[PDB]
RNA sequence: ACUCUGGUUUCUCUUCAGAUCGCAUAAAUCUUUCGCACUAAAGAUUUCCGUGGAGAGGAACAACUCUGAGU
């Protein structure tokens, strides 16, 4: 019974019409063989996507003129636009170049992203602290969403619900949840045993790990 | 002696992996096979001599094939160099501690095949031959002398060296005391036997080649040099090299320093390659002083150089680290709250009035200290 | 011509060449010699050599492959490090390639939340600073004014 | 010029 | 990289060695290959617009010419030796003999100090220059 | 108690075998481990030392004692 309370109440339908690269040390004509002969073809393979982990980009790791902070911000709509249809992602498989994209089909009521602001270099592994500037009061990804069934999810404004920010260096770090209560306003930050209150605009300044939002 | 040979049978024990499923080829029925050899029967001294005096050919080939005509290898399989020589020579007389392994083997083998033709010579009797085997197997690491070839093969040493007490103070009981007579030879035969089959493939490797018809930085440097210049035209080859590598120690500098590195006029590409080698030489440099930080604090052995530029990297990287926390904090804003803020001045104030401390004014024209 | 025309003297057996293991590098068999037996020879000495190395050597070929493939995974040559940046660099045109100059020569305000909370946290204190009984303040103004009062 | 020997020694290495 | 040149024919190094003489001529007789040779390279990369006013300094391969690692005998992986107007110069290293580096001396200052010391030895014609280090032992602690 | 396919020995090849494949016991490489590794442990890998299973082919001499089977 994959109807479960889980799955209806936070998993949602994602189409991702992706495709393959035939050869990067082939000619033409070897390369358009390959793009004929459905080696290199786009193909629909339509998933739950329970979590869409929406990945940040790397920090530049050099300063600008502008950004008097020198945290690179970046914006929550250019952030999530990778997930749409015509943004193209590459995948780095063996002896292949998976260059795929995807497309949501169906948005859950309650979407749940998680930014992997963590990864791994090639001696260590680093966290990436570039920040998401993402509106906590109202927000749609029918900007985003397929354009099959664009007309067929009737509501798309979706409000982030609760935000868990990793703050702390990745092996000694601590994990602080921004959430935002019903019956009041209030988006307190609660600590592992401490509650307090953020300000809204404070909760789009540390960096989140794990958002949670109510489509409304 | 009973507990080293105790320790050896739990290790061969313990480390009793099951064989695994070969293909059950055989090597000297493939060899039979060969049209390249015969067959025949003879008696295990005739055998044993004629295998004696073909491994002293095959060390007098090669020890006479590579030019190397300044040494001699004796009747006994132990090779002097018959005179002087340079360094040149010393290293051109260069023998391997395989050629020494084998040249020991062969020396206990002819040495076991001479002995077994002095039994059948009449020279000694056959306890006599028993004793000889038992000294040529037990007690034989100062006669073969193959420690220094391999030094593994001494924990064979041992085992045999034990084998002959246990042996020795079992036997020579009652009647019988201490002396020359114990001819019980097994045991190091069977200790020999496995050591040889063991040294076996190594040898046999070494014989059939010789008869045949940290510096992260650095490289990276090199590779992203050498993809340049490959993708580079021969037309800007000729000067622009230096230029790129300029370029590309403009970038490693600036990343080491915070400051930017800004190339409006260097194509799209070259920047992405330079600051693809700029991230990965700062994650070497990061991990090589992390590693060095750790080996310090540790106790490791150093250098003054080797110290000075782990302390140069860790204060770069504690100084980037820092800037990063200061801009977090202009990001993030005061850590302390308004209302904690407020109570700990108010508490702060209360203490001073308790205190009663007046404040300590601005220095006066004419202050008398 | 042979250095000896420097006029230099002193103060392949060559270190990289030469090892512990198996001694110095190279066959001591110069290749030259060789002939028709030879290579029959040869031939025999390597079918029998292939004949008994082939007990295990499926099934170490297919896991000594399998963990090249799972190396590949963690162990990327420098080469392959570049190779994708390689690829697309040939894309720079040749005015691309020739203009490289020498080496010798809505939007998120972070700085301003932190400022506005500086401002408010300086303003609360300011007014519980406000209930102090008896802070002393020396005005710059009288001082600078009166510090040239005893010059000479 | 020097593109040739650093080519020579990379792929050697 | 190795943007000193290496004299590739054996006549040709000696002719270098013979071109220079109011300098310092250093070969490097180290094979570009092992990474040692590349340490010895990256050091003389350190010193390479520096001491070039008072000296010329230029790679070697004993693979391209061999006659230099045959009759000299460098057997080292990467040696460093020198000559000055057709004179071997010889570093009071301390190492047993003089003719070469044999280390892959990872410090530019000491290098340069090497070279300076080199440079007035020749310029006093003494073959055998005193040099101001503790090349006897491993110089670490 | 009548009859019946059914002999063992030995040589060779292929293939499988984690069963104490072997009531024996080695070697090498990497990895982790404290060194500062013959004198040391752990994990893995590989090659030998030589086997058992089955199949296939070959040449020697037993032809039904035997046993299973067709009474």
């Amino acid at each position: 019974k994959k109807k479960t309370i889980v799955t209806d109440v936070f998993q949602g339908s994602m189409r991702i019409f992706t495709k393959k690269l035939p050869h990067p040390d082939l000619p033409a004509e070897e390369k358009e063989q390959l793009l004929h002969n459905d080696e290199y073809q786009e193909t629909m393979v339509e998933s739950t996507f329970m979590y869409l982990t929406l990945d940040l980009p790397t920090a530049p790791l050099y300063k600008d003129e502008k950004e008097q902070l020198i945290i690179p911000q970046v914006p929550l709509f250019n952030i999530l636009a990778k997930f749409n249809g015509i943004t193209e992602k590459e995948y780095k498989t063996y002896k292949e170049n998976f260059l795929k994209r995807f497309q949501l089909t169906k948005l859950p009521p309650y979407l749940i992203f998680c930014i992997k602001r963590f990864t791994k270099n090639n001696f260590f592994v680093e966290k990436n602290p570039t920040i998401v500037n993402f509106p906590i009061t109202n927000v749609d990804l029918r900007e985003y969403l397929s354009e099959e069934v664009q007309a067929v999810h009737k509501n798309t404004t979706y409000d982030l619900i609760a935000n868990i920010v990793h703050d702390g260096k990745p092996s000694e770090g601590s994990y602080r949840i921004h959430v935002l209560h019903h019956g009041t306003g209030k988006w307190y930050e609660l600590q592992d045993l401490q509650v307090t209150d953020i300000l809204p605009q404070m909760i789009t300044l540390s960096e989140a790990y794990i958002q949670i939002w109510k489509r409304r | 002696s009973y507990q080293k040979l105790l320790k050896y049978y739990v290790l061969n024990a313990l480390k009793h992996r099951p064989p695994k499923a070969q293909k059950k080829r055989y090597l000297f029925r493939s060899f039979k096979a060969t049209k390249f050899f015969q067959s025949t029967k003879l008696d295990w001294v005739e055998v044993g001599l004629q295998v004696c005096r073909q491994g002293y050919n095959m060390l007098n080939l090669l020890i006479h094939r590579k030019n190397l005509n300044y040494l001699h290898l004796d009747y006994n399989f132990n090779l002097k160099p018959v005179k002087t020589l340079t360094t040149k020579e010393r290293k051109k007389s260069r023998f391997g501690n395989a050629f020494h392994l084998c040249r020991e083997v062969l020396r206990l083998t002819k040495l076991v095949v001479d002995s077994h033709v002095q039994y059948r010579l009449g020279n000694v009797d056959a306890f006599q031959l028993a004793d000889g085997l038992q000294y040529i197997f037990a007690h034989v690491g100062q006669l073969t002398g193959m420690y220094r070839y391999k030094y593994k093969l001494m924990r064979q040493i041992r085992m045999c060296k034990d084998l002959k007490h246990l042996i020795y103070y079992r036997f020579n009981t009652g009647p019988v005391g201490k002396g020359p007579g114990c001819g019980f030879w097994a045991a190091g035969w069977r200790v020999w036997l496995f050591f040889m089959r063991g040294i076996t493939p190594l040898l046999e490797r070494w014989l059939g080649n010789l008869l045949a018809r940290s510096h992260f930085d650095l490289e990276l440097r090199a590779a992203v040099m050498h993809d340049i210049l490959d993708m580079m035209p021969e037309g800007i080859k000729q000067n622009k090299a230096r230029t790129i590598l300029q370029h590309l120690s403009e970038a490693w500098r600036c990343w080491k320093a915070n400051i930017p590195w800004k190339v409006p006029g260097l194509p799209t590409p070259i920047e992405n390659m330079i600051l693809r080698y700029v991230k990965a030489k700062a994650d070497w440099w990061t991990n090589t002083a992390h590693y060095n930080r750790e080996r310090i604090r540790r106790g490791a052995t150093v250098d003054k150089t080797v110290c000075k530029k782990n302390l140069g990297r860790l204060t770069r990287l504690y100084l980037k680290a820092e800037q990063e926390r200061q801009h977090n904090y202009l990001k993030d804003g005061p850590y302390i709250t308004a209302e904690e803020a407020v109570a700990v001045y108010t508490t702060t104030v209360h203490w001073l009035e308790s205190r009663r401390f007046s404040p300590i004014p601005f220095p006066p024209l004419s202050y008398k200290h | 011509v042979p250095g000896l025309g420097r006029g230099a003297t002193g103060f392949d057996l060559n270190d990289t060449n030469y090892d512990e293991f198996n001694g110095y590098a190279g066959s001591l068999f110069s290749s030259g010699p060789y002939e028709k037996d030879d290579e029959e020879a040869d031939a025999i000495y390597a079918a029998l050599d292939k004949r008994m190395d082939e007990r295990r050597k499926e099934r170490r070929e297919q896991r000594e492959k399998e963990e090249i493939e799972k190396y590949r995974m963690e162990r990327p040559k420098i080469q392959q490090q570049f190779s994708d940046l390689k690829r697309k660099l040939a894309e720079v045109t040749e005015e691309e390639w020739l203009s490289i100059p020498e080496v010798g020569d809505g939007e998120l305000d972070m700085r301003k939340i932190g400022q506005a909370r500086n401002t408010l946290m300086d303003m609360r204190l300011s007014q519980v600073s406000d209930s102090v009984s008896g802070q002393t303040v020396v005005d710059p103004k009288g001082y600078l004014t009166d510090l040239n009062s005893m010059i000479p | 010029d020097i593109e040739s020997s650093l080519k020579q020694l990379a792929e050697r290495r | 990289s190795y943007m000193l040149p290496h004299l590739h024919n054996g006549w040709q190094v000696d002719q270098a060695i013979l071109s220079e003489e109011d300098r310092v001529v250093v070969i490097r007789f180290g094979h570009d290959w092992d990474p040692t040779c590349m340490k010895m390279d990256e050091v003389l990369y350190s010193i390479a617009e520096k001491v070039k006013n008072f000296a010329v300094i230029y790679l070697v391969d004993i693979t391209e010419v061999p006659d230099f690692n045959k009759m000299y005998e460098l057997y080292d992986p990467c040696t460093v030796m020198f000559f000055f107007r057709n004179k071997h110069i010889m570093i009071d290293l301390g190492t047993g003999n003089n003719n070469k580096i044999n280390w892959a001396m990872e410090d530019k200052q000491e290098m340069v100090d090497i070279i300076e010391t080199v440079y007035r030895g020749a310029r006093k014609g003494r073959g055998l220059v005193v040099s101001p280090k503790d090349y006897s032992t491993k110089y670490r602690y």
